[PDB]
This record gives C-alpha cells, sequence and structure tokens, in this order.
RNA sequence: GAUGAUUCAUAAUAACUUUUCGAAUCGCAUGGCCUUGUGCUGGCGAUGGUUCAUUCAAAUUUCUGCCCUAUCAACUUUCGAUGGUAGGAUAGUGGCCUACCAUGGUUUCAACGGGUCGGGUCCGGAGAGGGAGCCUGAGAAACGGCUACCACAUCCAAGGAAGGCAGCAGGCGCGCAAAUUACCCAAUCCUAAUUCAGGGAGGUAGUGACAAUAAAUAACGAUACAGGGCCCAUUCGGGUCUUGUAAUUGGAAUGAGUACAAUGUAAAUACCUUAACGAGGAACAAUUGGAGGGCAAGUCUGGUGCCAG
RNA sequence: AUACAGUGAAACUGCGAAUGGCUCAUUAAAUCAGUUAUCGUUUAUUUGAUAGUUACAUGGUAUAACUGUGGUAA
C-alpha cells in the first residue's frame, strides 16, 4: 500500500470547494490504470458533481473496446479497477474531428488520449463542457512526448526536434501548464512531477458572494410583477442585469433604440433574450419579430421564451399557440407564436434577407449577428426598437473588432450590455483563463499614447522588419507581451478567425511573419503585421514528403485554382508567395501604413535588400531584419480576400491585377472570393497579361448570372485594375483586333442598324433596342470599338449595367443618384456616339 | 461503500491511502529544484541582434 | 406364370424425354506368369449404383364395442349434401378439389341436439411469442431455418444492431416458509465417417416421522436393614401371606459411536466384515398423555366465633 | 518414404438431429379397443438377389480452410 502525495487530494478538494477546474497530465504507459482512481477522488469529494465523462480519442483507444458485447466476449476467451470504471461510468467517446457534438452537452470530465494531435479548437471545444470542480486529463504517454518534457526541464531554451512540421504549439502549451496554478503533472506512480506550477499547493479550510448578490436582487423584485417572476429565472447577476437592461429599453418605447448583447458561448444569451422576449408579451408589445441565419438556431431561444411564458403565468393552447415549420430543411423549428391574451401579440421568425416585412415591426431580435452579413443587418437596422446578440469566441461567431465596427457605425441611440460571468462554474476559473493565455483568444488592442506624444510615424520612417517564430514562441515574458499585441492587431482587422489558425502560422514551415514596426528610437508596437506562406514549386519537396508520410499535408489553393480556370503547367512550376493576411490598426486606417510594408515586402524578395535555429538535441533576436536573412527566389505575389470595395481599392493601388472571381458567394460572409496577382520585376510578365484579358471576358459575361447584385461603379473598377494589366505589358505582341465590316455584319443585320439611327433621330423607342445592348455592351466592353468611341465612368457603368449587369434603367437612377430622365438622355447621348461610329466604317 | 477499500484505494480521516529510459528521466525530473518561472527570471531576451538584454516587461 | 379374381407378373413393337443409370473412388497384400518390360495376368475388404423382394414404418380403410336421454323429432341440403361422367392433385383410392348432369343421404330399430384425455407403471392421443406464406429431408406442414406483419423487449458513438422452452435442475405466485441450479455415461439401451464419440436417455449420490419392515435404551448375583403388603366391599366390615427399600455391593455381555483397514463402487456414499478405544447417574441423561395428594406466621372471597370456597 | 504414406487442429464432403423427455385444455365411435383390406399407396436403412451393349484417366467451367490489406461502436 503506498500512500498519495498529498498535493493531488488537497488540489482536487480545494478546486471542488471553490468549483474550480484543474488539469492533470499523466505520463507513463499505465497512465490509464491511473484514470480510474483520479474520478474516485471527486466522488469522495462530492456526490453532487456530474457522472458524465467525455473520452476524445484520434482513431483509437488504448487497449479496450467500448463495445460492452464485445468486452464480455474477449473476457470469455475478478477485473482490474479500469474496466470496471469503462463498466459503471457514462463515458461517451470522441473522434477529435467530431468536436462540434459536443459543445451543448456537459461533462464531468474531458479525457485528452493523443497529445500529439491535440489542436486549439479541440482543446477549447472540450474544455469549456468541463463543470466547476471538474478536471482534464491529458496523458502524455508517447515515448517522443516524454522526451521533448525532459529536455524543458533540464533547459527552458534548448528545444529537443525530431528529424517539416515543427510543432511549436505542442511545447508553449508545456510551458504554460507549468505556469498554472491548478495544473499538476503526474506519472503513473502517482507522483507529482515538479514541473508543474501546482507545487505549493495547499488544502484550503472548510467552506459565494455571487450568489449572495443574484439571491437579495431576487426577493427585492419578487413584488414587481412582471418583473419578479422573470428576473428569477436568471442564473448570474449580469444576466439578470442584462435581463435588466432589456426590460428598461422595452418599458422607454423609443422606437430608434438598439441594444447590444456580447458574450461568450454559454454565458445565457439565449435565456436573456428569450425571457426578455417574453417581458414584451407581457408589457404589450404585439407584433414580434425574431431574425436568425437559420430558425434551427433559435430552438433554445424559443424554449426559454416559453419558460418565461410559464413564469408569467401563460398557458399552453389557451393564451398562445405555437406553429412550427412544415418544411424538411428546417425539421420543424418553431417559425411563429401567436399569443391571443389582452390582444393578439404575435412572435415570428423571418430570414434575415427579408427585411421590406419589418416596416409594421416593433420588435425585432438578431440572434447570433456575427453570422449575418453586414450589408443585410444594417439594412434589418429600420426605425423600431433592436435587440442585437453576438458571440465572441462562439461557433465560428466573427472577429472580436468587427463587433466593434458595427459598435462604430452605431457611433440611431445604443445601449451596450456585456455579460462576463458563466452561468456552469464559478467566475475566474483557472483553466479557462489559462486558456485564455496561450490561445490569446480575449487578447485586446490597446491604444499607445507613446505614439500620440511623438505622433503617428510617417510611413517611410517605418522599417519592415523579419520575425522569428522560434524566438515567438519560445513562452518568454517579452516574447509573449509581442504575441498578444500581434494577435490584437489579428484578430481585429479582418473579418472571421478560428482558434486554429494559432497552430498553422506557428507549426507550417511556407508560413512567414513580417512587420511593420516603428522607426527605432521598451517592447515594439507592431504598426502593421503581415503573414507570407510560400506556394510554388518550392513547396512540392514537403508536399512530397508529405505523400511519403501517407497524409498530404495543407494545400496550394492557387497553384490548384490557377490550375483549374486555366490549366497552365507553368503556374505549378512557378515559384510565388501568398499574403494571407495584412493586419492593419482600425484607427491608423487610411494612413498608407500597409501600402508602405507591401511595397518593402514587393522589394524584399525582389532583393533590393541584399543560423537562427534554436538548438536541436541563448535564444536568438526575436525579430530579424530584411537584409540579415536572404530572400528565397521569387516569381509572383498573391492573395486572398473577398470582394469589398475598400479592399479591392487597396489592392489595385498596389499594382496587384486580378485572376478570378469566385461565382458563388461564401455563405458565411455573403461575398465572393478574389484572387489577384502581381509580377516581381526582371521576371516573365506575358502570362499574367493572358489571364487578365480572359478573366476580363469571364467576369463581363458573368455580370448578370451572380454578380448582378455587384454595383456598376464596383464592376467598373475591376475591369479597370485587369485594364492595368495590359499597361504593364509594353509589349505589342497582344493586342485587340476592331470589327471588321463582316463581323459587324454577322453580329448586327441591316435592319438592325436602320432602327439604332431612329433613336439617334429620336424617331424610335427606347423598349425596342432591349436587345441590342447586351452585344454593344460586350463590343465596346471587349475594346472592339477602338480609339473612336470613349466615354466617362458614369456612362462606362450605365451601358456596362444595362447590357451586362442587365437591370432596369430606373435601378440605375437610383444607384448613380442620377433622376432617370437625364440618364435616358445620356444614355440617347452615348448611343449617338456609336451610330456615328457605325456609319464611318461604313 | 465508503469506509470499505473498493478496488485499491482507502481514505481514512482526511488521508487516502491507495495500492500500487523514460524511468531515469522520471526520477530525475523528480529531482528538479527550481520553477520554470524562475528559470525565465534570470533570462533577459535579445529583442534586437545587438540590442540589450531586456528581462522584464513594464 | 400367379391368385377366388386382373388392364397382375412378364415379354414385344412404334416413338418420346431440358430425364436417367450402366464406378474418372479408397485401404491392406504383392501372388501367378512369362514374351525383363515394372510387359501380361491378379487376392481380401471399404465406399458407391438400376430394379425387385424383405425389414423399419407411415397413410387410408371394412365390421363390432354397457351412461341418461323425445320435458332433444326431425338432421344435411344455406357456398358438395347423396350419386354419375370427365378433369386437377395425392404417394396413391376417394366430391379430396374442379366442369355438366340426377334429387337425393340419416332417422321413432332414436338420426340430430343437450348434460356428464382414452384404454390396459404399459400402450396409444394431443401441445410448446400470435397469425399468414415458404424451406430441407425417406419420414415434418418440424421445439430447426427464411419473408412480410402484429405486439413485447435489449443495447448503442443514436448511424444502426439483435432478441424468444413448466425437458433437466433452481425459483415467483402470502406477510406465514420444506428434496441439490449434486456425480457419471461404469451398467441397459439409442445415434455416427462408429469398439473407442456422445445421450439432464438413463444411472449414482444428497434431504425426510407422507407411508411400510425388524429392535436397542440393559442382563445376572450377593449382602444389610425393617413389618406390613395386597384384594373385595355403598354401608359396617370381610379375605390373603414373604413382603418393602426412597439401602449397600460384585463380576460378566455388547450396541450406538469413534475408527487401522478391506470390501463395495466409473469413482464415491451406504451395506456387510473387522484390528484398537468405547458403561453405573451405565449423565452414552426417548418422549407423550392421564388420576390424585400434601405443605406456609402467604394471599383473596361468603358467613350463624374456631367455619366454608 | 522425392507423389504421399504417421496422426492430426481447421475446412470441404457423408450421416444424424421427425428418437427420447414433459403437461392433460380439448374433444362422447372424435380418437380409441378388437377386427379387415391396400389388386389403392410411399417407405432412409437392414437382408437376399440384381446392370458384358484422354481412358497408363478430362476441366475449373473452384473455391473453403489458409496468407495478406482494410472498415465498423458492434
Amino acid at each position: 500500500k503506498k500512500a498519495i502525495d498529498s498535493r493531488i487530494p488537497s488540489l482536487i478538494r480545494n478546486g471542488v470547494q471553490t468549483k474550480q477546474r484543474s488539469i492533470f497530465v499523466i505520463v507513463g504507459d499505465r497512465a490509464r490504470n491511473q484514470l480510474p482512481n483520479l474520478h474516485y477522488l471527486m466522488m469522495s469529494a462530492d456526490l453532487k458533481m456530474n457522472k458524465s465523462v467525455l473520452w476524445a480519442y484520434k482513431k483509437k483507444l488504448l487497449g479496450f473496446t467500448s463495445h460492452r458485447k464485445k468486452r464480455e466476449n474477449k473476457i470469455k476467451k475478478e477485473m482490474d479497477p479500469f474496466e470496471s470504471f469503462i463498466s459503471n461510468q457514462n463515458i461517451r467517446y470522441v473522434y477529435y474531428k467530431e468536436s462540434e457534438k459536443i459543445l451543448g452537452n456537459t461533462y464531468g470530465m474531458c479525457i485528452l488520449q493523443d497529445f500529439e494531435a491535440l489542436t486549439p479548437n479541440l482543446l477549447a471545444r472540450t474544455i469549456e463542457t468541463v463543470e466547476g470542480g471538474g478536471i482534464v486529463v491529458i496523458l502524455l504517454k508517447s515515448m517522443s512526448s516524454l522526451k521533448q518534457l525532459y529536455t524543458m526541464t533540464m533547459d527552458v531554451h534548448a528545444r529537443y526536434r525530431t528529424e517539416d512540421v515543427v510543432a511549436r504549439f505542442n511545447e508553449r502549451f508545456i510551458l504554460s501548464l507549468g505556469s498554472n496554478p491548478n495544473c499538476l503533472v503526474v506519472d503513473d506512480e502517482l507522483n507529482v512531477l515538479p514541473l508543474s506550477g501546482a507545487k505549493n499547493v495547499k488544502p484550503l479550510p472548510p467552506k459565494p458572494p455571487k450568489q449572495l448578490e443574484l439571491q437579495e436582487l431576487k426577493e427585492s423584485l419578487e413584488d414587481v410583477q412582471p418583473a419578479g417572476s422573470l428576473v428569477s429565472l436568471s442564473k448570474t447577476v449580469n444576466q439578470a442585469h442584462a435581463i435588466l437592461s432589456f426590460i428598461d429599453a422595452i418599458s422607454e418605447k423609443t422606437l430608434n433604440f438598439t441594444v447590444a448583447l456580447t458574450a461568450g458561448r454559454g454565458r445565457g444569451k439565449s435565456a436573456a433574450l428569450g425571457i426578455s422576449i417574453a417581458a414584451a408579451v407581457s408589457h404589450g408589445y404585439s407584433n414580434i419579430f425574431v431574425t436568425s441565419p437559420s430558425p434551427e438556431n433559435l430552438k433554445t431561444l424559443f424554449e426559454f421564451i416559453f419558460k418565461g411564458f410559464d413564469a408569467l403565468g401563460y398557458q399552453e393552447h389557451i393564451d398562445y399557440d405555437i406553429i412550427q415549420s412544415t418544411n424538411p430543411d428546417f425539421n420543424k423549428a418553431i417559425v411563429r407564436v401567436d399569443i391571443k391574451r389582452d390582444h393578439r401579440q404575435t412572435i415570428q421568425y423571418i430570414v434575415p434577407q427579408d427585411h421590406q416585412v419589418l416596416g409594421q415591426a416593433e420588435l425585432v431580435v438578431i440572434d447570433e449577428a456575427a453570422a449575418i452579413p453586414l450589408p443585410i443587418v444594417k439594412n434589418l437596422l429600420g426605425p423600431y426598437l433592436v435587440f442585437m446578440a453576438s458571440t465572441i469566441n462562439g461557433y465560428e461567431g466573427t472577429g472580436r473588432s468587427l463587433s466593434l465596427k458595427l459598435i462604430q457605425q452605431l457611433r440611431r441611440q445604443l445601449r451596450e450590455i456585456s455579460l462576463d460571468e458563466p452561468i456552469r462554474y464559478a467566475p475566474g476559473d483557472p483553466i479557462e483563463k489559462w486558456l485564455n493565455k496561450l490561445l490569446c483568444l480575449d487578447v485586446t488592442l490597446i491604444k499607445n499614447p507613446r505614439f500620440a506624444t511623438r505622433g503617428t510615424p510617417h510611413p517611410s520612417q517605418c522599417n519592415l522588419f523579419v520575425v522569428n517564430r522560434d524566438t515567438l514562441f519560445s513562452y518568454h515574458p517579452v516574447s509573449e507581451n509581442f504575441l498578444e499585441k500581434m494577435m490584437a492587431l489579428y484578430v481585429s482587422s479582418h473579418y472571421k478567425n478560428s482558434p486554429n489558425d494559432l497552430q498553422l502560422m506557428s507549426d507550417a514551415p511556407a508560413h512567414k511573419l513580417f512587420v511593420l514596426l516603428p522607426p527605432i528610437d521598451r517592447i515594439p508596437d507592431p504598426l502593421c503585421v503581415i503573414q507570407i506562406a510560400l506556394e510554388g514549386e518550392i513547396s512540392k519537396e514537403s508536399v512530397r514528403n508529405s505523400l511519403s508520410r501517407g497524409q498530404r499535408a495543407g494545400g496550394d489553393l492557387i497553384p490548384w485554382l490557377i490550375s483549374q480556370q486555366f490549366q497552365d503547367e507553368e503556374f505549378a512550376s512557378l515559384s510565388g508567395a501568398r499574403i494571407v493576411r495584412i493586419a492593419t490598426n482600425p484607427e491608423y486606417a487610411s494612413m498608407g501604413y500597409g501600402s508602405r510594408a507591401i511595397e518593402l515586402l514587393r522589394d524584399y524578395f525582389e532583393g533590393k535588400f541584399t543560423d537562427y535555429s534554436i538548438k536541436r538535441v541563448t535564444l536568438p533576436p526575436l525579430l530579424l531584419k530584411l537584409s540579415e536573412q536572404p530572400p528565397h527566389y521569387l516569381h509572383y505575389l498573391g492573395v486572398s480576400y473577398g470582394l469589398t470595395q475598400s479592399l479591392h481599392k487597396f489592392w489595385k493601388n498596389n499594382s496587384f491585377v486580378p485572376v478570378y472571381l469566385r461565382q458563388t458567394a461564401n455563405d458565411l460572409t455573403g461575398e465572393h472570393t478574389c484572387v489577384m496577382l502581381n509580377v516581381l520585376e526582371g521576371r516573365e510578365s506575358n502570362w499574367l497579361v493572358e489571364f487578365a484579358k480572359d478573366f476580363r471576358k469571364r467576369f463581363l459575361s458573368l455580370l448578370s448570372y451572380d454578380f448582378h447584385k455587384f454595383t456598376a461603379v464596383q464592376a467598373l473598377s475591376v475591369i479597370e485594375s485587369s485594364k492595368k494589366a495590359q499597361d504593364l505589358s509594353d509589349d505589342e505582341k497582344h493586342d485587340n483586333k476592331e470589327l471588321t465590316r463582316t463581323h459587324l455584319d454577322d453580329i448586327f443585320s441591316p435592319f438592325d442598324l436602320k432602327r439604332l439611327d431612329s433613336y439617334s433621330n429620336n424617331l424610335l423607342d427606347y423598349h425596342v433596342i432591349g436587345d441590342m445592348i447586351p452585344m454593344l455592351a460586350l463590343l465596346y466592353f471587349g475594346d472592339k470599338m477602338g480609339d473612336s468611341v470613349k466615354l466617362s465612368s458614369v456612362q462606362s457603368a450605365i451601358l456596362l449595367a444595362i447590357g451586362l449587369q442587365r437591370k432596369n434603367i430606373d435601378t440605375i437612377a437610383k444607384e448613380l443618384n442620377l433622376p432617370s430622365n437625364q440618364t435616358i438622355a445620356m444614355f440617347a447621348k452615348i448611343m449617338r456616339k456609336m451610330s456615328q461610329y457605325f456609319r464611318q466604317l461604313l | 461503500a465508503p469506509m470499505s477499500d473498493v478496488g485499491g484505494v482507502l481514505m481514512d480521516k482526511d488521508a487516502v491511502y491507495i495500492d500500487i529510459e523514460g524511468e531515469k528521466l522520471m526520477t530525475g525530473l523528480q529531482s528538479v529544484e527550481q520553477s520554470i518561472a524562475e528559470k525565465f527570471d534570470g533570462v533577459g531576451l535579445q529583442l534586437f541582434s545587438n540590442g540589450t538584454e531586456l528581462h522584464e516587461v513594464a
């Protein structure tokens, strides 16, 4: 009989008493045999804890099958404790890929079988399901995984490295665990390994303020119906306050008022909204609208509305009636609730697109506003009471500063509400905080006063510097503070950001990090951060190595995409680089920092400026300068972005040329993806020109198919950007050909020409040139008309839109803010020029 | 059975009393005295290749 | 040729067949010849195969066969009844079923209806989620299998998966009570590519005042000390003589038991036999029932002391 | 034992599993007891009889067991 180290029982008991979760890392082949004992220490600690256990594994379980019937048969062909546990307890087994299924359920435990396959999303997705007083176990059984730990302890600098993935995320995890006060690293013999941060854990004395502040609130409002019944349902002080604020908005009755509710996942927003919706019902609000990307997501909200209805004394089938959808796609989701108490009141679901119906709306509730395109939500912001809920780091969600970007747009009276306390466990649980440091999820951009005192640096003075990934991710205090700052700049600028990208920027070799630092004269504060990935022949060697492993790693989108559209073998060979992300601080937006950085970036790989690996079984400088490291030989620079006028304006000014536009708008943004290229000086450029003309011909025909939503001015821009590509080519080899008389004859009959002249003479009516406009737009924007015919931007937009995007003329009047009659007038002026042009040819 | 020993674990009063290359690595790691954070404190990081070693963030 | 009796047996002719069958098999031995080639010719079995008969059976089928009955006189014909013809099917006869035709069939000698497991441990008869349809086999409408269905119910990662014995024992049915979920195929039989494999067929053992048979729990002396003991009789009384011990004491006999064993048995228990130990309170301490006494500084109750209950 | 020769897991073939055991709800010539026929039938097996009408040996038109790669919670 062996006595367990007093640290293990003390920490578990401390967590249960404080309702704080803890981490254990077990190293050893027999580690599984320790898992049974550890749980029993819980159930001894508290019997009220949830018994369900989450088991996550990659492909295989460790030496057992989860099929009972087999397990008896395997036994057939006395037990150890281990199988006793797998028998009696409720264990839910999970493939790492299918982490989405687990997002809702609660578990006393999560067991992470395979450390090497750990990912940020999977790690974030598992732990938050653990309840207060719960425990997280990570099983470090792999011999190599043991090797790294030993190297880490002997020295914090030298990194063990096996024979392309650097896997850097796995060790920063290790060092971060050592920082955690509630993490213990242990062997299969229950010996507390001193690498843990939980070294001086002492048993707390035997036995929360938030419940006191929540309890007291409930009695004080008990007499105040309908508030008392509704506030009773609240689980946290913030949740009650949010409900009270919603009631205040409901009482104010101001139809220019917007309420913004921001919280992390699991903080009970839908309960607050569902309760608030019930409050408006009892208050007397008649027409209720609710909108979400899909009605299926609103099931929780509708459920919590009915619980509020139960709290308010409303009864099903007498006071209110529930209507569910008949469409199989929404799976019988609730669409409408009709309420008959004291007058006809209606709660109905609407698709976000159908904003026209909201003219009669007295309130709309926008759930998960992060998931709806920005154009749609602004249309949804009508003259009525608005409740908006947006998730931060929940589901896909959106970047933090996008939530802010909505706020500065609101800067219509707006009310902001934030729910910080979780409803599942004690506030300030260490693991969530320890998560937060590692994944940098809650990093917040901070305005730097020093910039203001010395002023904003003029772009020329700013100098670009390369950043060493090894030294960044060494978990040094200085390095980390730089990580948060750059990550703060990361999450802000761009629309959407998943948690896995942190692993991507670190471990994948082709990814390189550039930052536009301010001129040197304290930890430097990034002004712009640039991350590049090398794609081309350079990546082929790594891909073949991935093929040898059997597990193809990543993808060359652009060698692939360009291959599919044009089937050019040369590009697959051509080495190049793609800017995954340009991050510039929104507050210093429009000062040209980004344009300066890409210019320096453009110069660096052109050679105008012409070992730091950590020891493999003192650290190199954090950042490296352009001269100090030789650039790779590159042929081109590429980019990914959804077509926005600001971005497309940003790119075109920086001499990139579009090559492809996706017909299918991305569902999550509603936006079409672009790939836009630029050829470096001294390297062959003709092939760019060949695609740009094709894409132009592609784009003009596809204007109406799916791009008809695009504005004509936006359309005119991208052709202009494509037209710049031929200007890059001084060569006279590839050229437009003017129309021959024979070709003109084929495209238009003589009767066609005669009627056109009538219009130039004003003798015939507009609609009778329905058909010829598109070809004419094809001919002119094909440049077939030649130097003879030219038009200004607005006229080109008008002709492009009618001919190719295919609107009626009146629609153009609104877009160009021109009254309809003049739009006809300019069009006729446009018509006369080519009616003239055809004549001289004749 | 709380008082009785179930499996191989027995608790009396507040004490739980249980039944039970890398091994060179665990015992050596078991002997580690100074913490990771204490190890970091002595180390300063050269931000710049030629710059001074910055130890603590302000 | 055969039978009491044949379109029976058997033979022949002409064709027919999605039509057969008439050893492309195995073990053991290696003889007799010669024309020395491993040339010819060969011994005993096994497993196969057509038809007939025999055996194992099955299926229909003839006549006879103890209840009260008319306060049960009509019963079938009301989806074949009685019969004939032809067809289908069956292993075949056959209203067994189909197409046409005839109007019949039982019955006051009791039809029809009503009331009340068989015969002699043996021979028979019947049945094992509900119902319907199929499956192989000589023998089944199989306690086996399959399809769809109606219910029950088990698991799941929720995507599916699968499930049906009072035979042997052991249980529930009360809140009140009863033999072991034992051992073996050694016997007698039964199935198989078979001496040898198996069989909860069976056998062996375990429990018990349901019943039935036999008998232990003592047998034999010596001494001492006293004079009453017993029978009949309502009555008074009468009649008879070796008795009593609530006394002491002696040496023999052996069973339950405990057991060296052997025997017994598939093995084992038990039975029988048999070394050593094994009795005076032979405390090695069977019961059940019935008829009477008598005793207190004791207690209760009615009275005509000292009584009566 | 230079085809193998021994026994022999597994698998393919052959035979059997309609025997035996158990309970009595039903039905008054219904089975049943005796009795008769099958010239009106089928019958594994047993037993006895019984077939003169490329070949010094054909094919996979063949695969199991077996080797090896996998999926599934099963």
